[PDB]
């Protein structure tokens, strides 16, 4: 079960050639999973199995065969970044309107040195309007303001 | 192999109020200057507390070692007043038998051991000190699919059957919520005989872990003592289990 709040990606492909075998599903429970939830239960109470098999075979018809599935579930948080895409970084260009993008955070303004004392986590600190205010260099951890342009 | 006990006294389930006791960070988010109104399941104020106790009375002969399984509800408080870490950690599941798995979370003397597996449970979960030092974990007979562990950097506790009156205020919020254990704690220092002190606490986030398993129900893992190996002590410590409530 994924959750309604989901954040991620679904990812499958046909591996039909690949997984042949045997591999089983829960055809039947009292109450259904909560959201990540798993249940390894094999046996019930008597010692039958609660397990249905699903037969992979290339043979099967299409809407039988075996995919397999990736679920990438993502967090953005103000946090250190754990997992980034391919960009090259850039030299900083200070008191001058650019755009920037720190650890994917994009936006525009004018980019100063600061005396923000920021947390050790901490990344991007933001005012009560959410304007965001400063943010961490990652090259340098040194906490850079962010003016309107 | 486990540890056995004889003649527990039933938990007297005696109680207390979380008087403004157990707050805690409801999400990840990061907040600074700003007030946060928000519903989540919280620890109401003035709450009712259930106390249970580790405790031996031998010109009475008697003992209680009360560790029940409780229910999990949607997540609870958990309260140890402590002053010879009789408290040692906690098992979290549903049947708590090999038919489901469990997550034990144990502060084993030298490591906080997180485990994910069909344990075969003791009828008494617990960690035991001979002489004033660990001497054996009679915690589970069998781990069987264990699917999740962690193990934290080495430390060591003192383990000495240390007199008086409680010392240590260890606090702690569980929440199971999209397959994340969320564990929330604070310490405090204390000096008192009886219940909980009042006082306002917030409980830092220690932990989220990806614990796929259903949690319906815990119960706490305690240490008994001994001089020679043989006639296990219980030693006086006690808990206080509190259920979180839907509220604002
Ligand atoms: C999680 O575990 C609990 C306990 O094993 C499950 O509760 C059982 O649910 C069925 C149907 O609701 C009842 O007939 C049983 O009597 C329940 N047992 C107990 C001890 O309460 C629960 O269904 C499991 N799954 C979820 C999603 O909570
Ligand atoms: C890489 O990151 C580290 C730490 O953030 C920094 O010291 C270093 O200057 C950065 N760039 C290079 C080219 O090392
Ligand atoms: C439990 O709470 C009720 C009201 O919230 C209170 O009357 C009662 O005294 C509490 N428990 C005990 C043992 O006092
Ligand atoms: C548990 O503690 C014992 C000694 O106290 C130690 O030998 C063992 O390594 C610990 N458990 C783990 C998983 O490290
Ligand atoms: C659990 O372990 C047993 C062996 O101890 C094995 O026979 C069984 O298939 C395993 N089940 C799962 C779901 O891994």
């Amino acid at each position: 079960k994924l959750p309604d709040d989901f954040t991620g990606c679904v990812i499958a492909w046909n591996t039909a050639k690949q997984d042949a075998g045997n591999y089983y599903y829960r055809s039947h429970r009292k109450t259904k999973l909560k959201p990540f939830e798993r249940d390894l239960s094999n046996s019930d109470e008597n010692g039958v199995r609660t397990l249905s098999t699903y037969d992979f075979n290339p043979n099967v018809p299409i809407e039988y065969q075996a995919t397999r599935v990736v679920v990438l579930s993502f967090e953005l948080l103000n946090a250190p970044a754990t997992v980034c895409g391919p960009k090259l970084s850039t030299q900083l260009v200070k008191n001058q309107c650019v755009n920037f993008n720190f650890n994917g955070l994009k936006g525009t303004g004018v980019l100063t040195d600061s005396s923000k004392r920021f947390q050790s986590f901490q990344q991007f600190g933001r005012d009560a309007s959410d304007f965001t205010d400063s943010v961490r260099d990652p090259q340098t951890l040194e906490i850079l303001d962010i003016s309107p342009c | 192999t486990c540890g056995t006990i004889s003649n527990k006294t039933p938990p007297n389930m005696n109680q207390f109020s979380s008087s403004r006791r157990g707050v805690y960070y409801p999400d990840d988010i990061f907040r600074s200057d700003v007030l946060h109104l928000t519903q989540d399941y919280f620890l109401p104020f003035n709450s009712n507390v259930t106390r249970y106790l580790s405790l031996n009375a031998d010109s009475n002969r008697i003992v209680r070692f009360d560790n029940p399984i409780l229910p999990f509800g949607d997540g609870i408080y958990f309260a140890a007043t402590e002053k010879s870490n009789v408290i040692r950690g906690w098992i979290f599941g549903s049947t708590l038998d090999n038919t489901s798995q469990s997550a034990i979370i144990v502060n084993n003397s030298t490591h906080i051991i997180i485990k994910v597996c069909n344990f075969q449970l003791c009828d008494d979960p617990m960690f035991t000190v001979s002489r004033g030092q660990h001497y054996k974990t009679w915690v589970y007979t069998n781990a069987r699919n264990c699917t999740y562990e962690y193990v934290s950097k080495s430390f060591q506790l003192d383990v000495s059957e240390k007199n008086g009156n409680f010392k240590h205020l260890r606090e702690f919020v569980f929440k199971n919520v999209d397959g994340f254990l969320h564990v929330y704690s604070a310490y405090e220092p204390i000096d008192l005989a009886r219940g909980l002190p009042s006082g306002f606490s917030v409980l830092k986030p220690i932990l989220k872990l990806p614990l796929g398993i259903n949690i319906t129900s815990f119960r706490v893992v305690m240490t008994m003592f001994s001089p020679t190996t043989s006639n296990w002590l219980a030693e006086s410590a006690a808990y206080f289990v509190g259920y979180l409530k839907p509220t604002t």
